[PDB]
């Protein structure tokens, strides 16, 4: 196996800089063709930069003059410096060794990393607001009740959601975030439970937003008539 | 006695770029008009030397390097260029004083089904110094595990084969390249041109 | 540069069916073409080396063919463990180019959606915003119309829909429609409803609620 662990993605204002790092395991970055490739959700995969084992570097036209690829053989890490970042550079960046050049017996192993999200915007970091999607008669049908948590008004991405601290797993649907008109992301995490479990079992959703250091543990209780 | 320029140009067989051939022109008179009059050259670029004035000059030695590459790689045979060929196969000095002549050879070096006799180097630790030739077939260690001559994971054969076929695109068709380097040392110039006193 | 064209951009096929994806390069790339499979959320995984070579671990149902400027990626018998986005990539010519992508959807029996509705919580109303959440769960096909009726008046612009990925087991989808209003706008009306039109329903289903309590 070959592992490519990446880091350095985060929110950065237009014009700022950012250095993405990619540590390798089971692969010498100074002896391979190491590639940086970004993927915008709307456009798809896009090659960014490549570095040869001998030291030669090449960059894409949308990237030339602004980015710079490099490496440290002692740390065995591939670096991508990004300057004068524009809003179009917002994507998930991967480090990889593009496989191919196959002989009859052996090929070059194609190994991709995990990816880091680089967001470029002028909006400041905001934390999420967690509200309870409460179970009720309108949410009960066929002996199965539906509850959940509404994570609203957060920036940037991502946000991790669990239920009962990883205990409740089956029937959990966490919708992908949508960018609201106010420029803030918002999503919902629903879960279907038995209608009888509304009284005994306690349901708590755990929302974590690392970009803002926000940790919320909201207890979703059924609707009440006060 | 004339210099054997036709010996390297109209040769029936050429060498792979990683094992490029070199003919040491010495003790002869040249006829550079025969090189210019041939209008079948698709690429003819001289760096430093003046082609017309080259006729009325003398040099200590001349070197004619010959090899075959791809079409889209002919641009790499130039002073101050980077790529697979310029770094791991054939490197020109940044102070190059000579000429690069490349012509398409799809009707000579291409075979239906694939002409896998021409090879190039894919993996190499350090770049090639100018006018260096590396013909080693040592298994390239791409990782931290030793190879011990056996090919496998992270252990690649450093030579890739050109798939030269007559139906390839222009960029992947074979091109024959001849590089002329005029060396003028502190020694009796023994390679003079037509108009030398 | 080399422009890569992948067709189709999205295709739906049942289990066990034969899936074929074509890829065309703007110029000759010989056999230097890879095929990648990217699961939802994961990173692109190598699926086919050099047009035809099959990566170790990939089942024998996968196959690849073609050379020059035309290539094809084929799945003989489709299984639900294969739903992903597939790309064709050319190297050996910089810049390395990819395809636009091909979504894979597993056809199944039409399933009616389970419709729920969630009124805005009191904790959110105390902040000055009201978000009504209509929820459709476990349905196929993915296409479904969701309209908002506020006192028998179609509300547009406030709604915002989000669909989850196709489940790797049920091959079903889930949709959430959030309608956001201000505190005064939410107090302006009494009845809030979401009307769902879907193939699995013989008629549109409406989930409604009155402000305060019914
Ligand atoms: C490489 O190509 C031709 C070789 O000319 C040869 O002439 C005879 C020896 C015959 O046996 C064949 O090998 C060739 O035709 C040179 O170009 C001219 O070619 C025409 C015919 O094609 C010939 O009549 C001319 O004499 C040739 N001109 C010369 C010899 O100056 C060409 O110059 C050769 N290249 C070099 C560097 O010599």
């Amino acid at each position: 196996e070959v592992q490519l662990v990446e880091s350095g993605g985060g929110l950065i204002q237009p014009g700022g800089s950012l250095r993405l790092s990619c540590v390798a395991s089971g692969l010498t970055v100074s002896s391979n063709y190491m590639n940086w490739v970004r993927q915008t959700p709307g456009k798809g995969l896009e090659w960014v930069s490549v570095i040869y084992s001998g030291g030669s570097t090449f960059y894409a036209d949308s990237v030339k003059g602004r980015f710079t690829i490099s490496r440290d053989n002692s740390k065995n890490t591939l670096f991508l410096q990004m300057n004068s970042l524009r809003a179009e550079d917002t994507a998930v960046y991967y480090c990889a060794r593009v496989g191919g050049y196959c002989s009859s017996a052996n090929c070059v192993s194609d190994v991709w990393g995990k990816g880091t999200t680089v967001t470029v915007s002028s909006a400041s970091t905001k934390g999420p607001s967690v509200f309870p999607l409460a179970p009720s008669s309108k949410s009960t049908s066929g002996g199965t009740a539906a509850l959940g948590c509404l994570v609203k008004d957060y920036f940037p991405e991502p946000v991790t959601v669990s239920w009962n601290s990883g205990a409740l797993t089956s029937g959990v649907h966490t919708f992908p975030a949508v960018l609201q008109s106010s420029g803030l992301y918002s999503l919902s995490s629903v879960v279907t439970v038995p209608s009888s479990s509304l009284g005994t079992q306690t349901y708590i959703c755990n929302v974590n937003h690392k970009p803002s250091n926000t940790k919320v543990d909201k207890k979703v209780e059924p609707k009440s008539c006060d | 006695n004339l210099c054997p320029f036709g010996e390297v140009f109209n040769a029936t067989r050429f060498a792979s770029v990683y094992a490029w051939n070199r003919k040491r022109i010495s003790n002869c008179v040249a006829d550079y008009s025969v090189l210019y009059n041939s209008a079948s050259f698709s690429t003819f670029k001289c760096y430093g030397v003046s082609p017309t004035k080259l006729n009325d000059l003398c040099f200590t030695n001349v070197y004619a390097d010959s090899f075959v590459i791809r079409g889209d790689e002919v641009r790499q045979i130039a002073p101050g260029q980077t790529g697979k060929i310029a770094d791991y196969n054939y490197k020109l000095p940044d102070d190059f004083t000579g000429c690069v002549i490349a012509w398409n050879s799809n009707n000579l070096d291409s075979k239906v089904g694939g002409n896998y006799n021409y090879l190039y180097r894919l993996f190499r630790k350090s770049n090639l110094k100018p006018f260096e030739r590396d013909i080693s077939t040592e298994i390239y260690q791409a990782g931290s595990t030793p190879c011990n001559g056996v090919e496998g994971f992270n252990c690649y054969f450093p030579l890739q084969s050109y798939g030269f076929q007559p139906t390839n695109g222009v960029g992947y068709q074979p091109y024959r390249v001849v590089v002329l380097s005029f060396e003028l040392l502190h020694a009796p110039a023994t390679v003079c041109g037509p108009g030398s006193h | 540069d080399i422009q890569m064209t992948q067709s189709p951009s999205s295709l739906s096929a049942s289990v066990g069916d034969r899936v074929t994806i074509t890829c065309q390069a703007s110029q000759d790339i010989r056999n230097y073409l890879n095929w990648y499979q990217q699961k939802p959320g994961k990173a692109p995984k190598i699926m086919i080396y050099d047009a035809s070579i099959l990566e170790t671990g990939v089942p024998s149902r996968f196959s690849g063919s073609g050379s020059g400027t035309d290539f094809t990626f084929t799945i003989s018998s489709l299984q639900p463990e294969d739903i992903a986005t597939y790309y064709c990539q050319q190297y050996d010519n910089l810049p390395i180019t990819f395809g636009q992508g091909t979504q894979l959807e597993i056809k199944r029996t039409v399933a009616a959606p389970s419709v729920f509705i969630f009124p805005p919580s009191d904790e959110q109303l105390k902040s000055g915003t009201a978000s009504v959440v209509c929820l459709l769960n476990n349905f196929y096909p993915r296409e479904a119309k969701v309209q908002w009726k506020v006192d028998n008046a179609l509300q547009s612009g406030n709604s915002q829909e989000s669909v989850t990925e196709q489940d790797s087991k049920d091959s079903t989808y889930s949709l959430s429609s959030t309608l956001t209003l201000s505190k005064a706008d939410y107090e302006k009306h009494k009845v809030y409803a979401c009307e769902v039109t879907h193939q699995g329903l013989s008629s549109p289903v409406t989930k409604s609620f009155n402000r305060g309590e019914c």
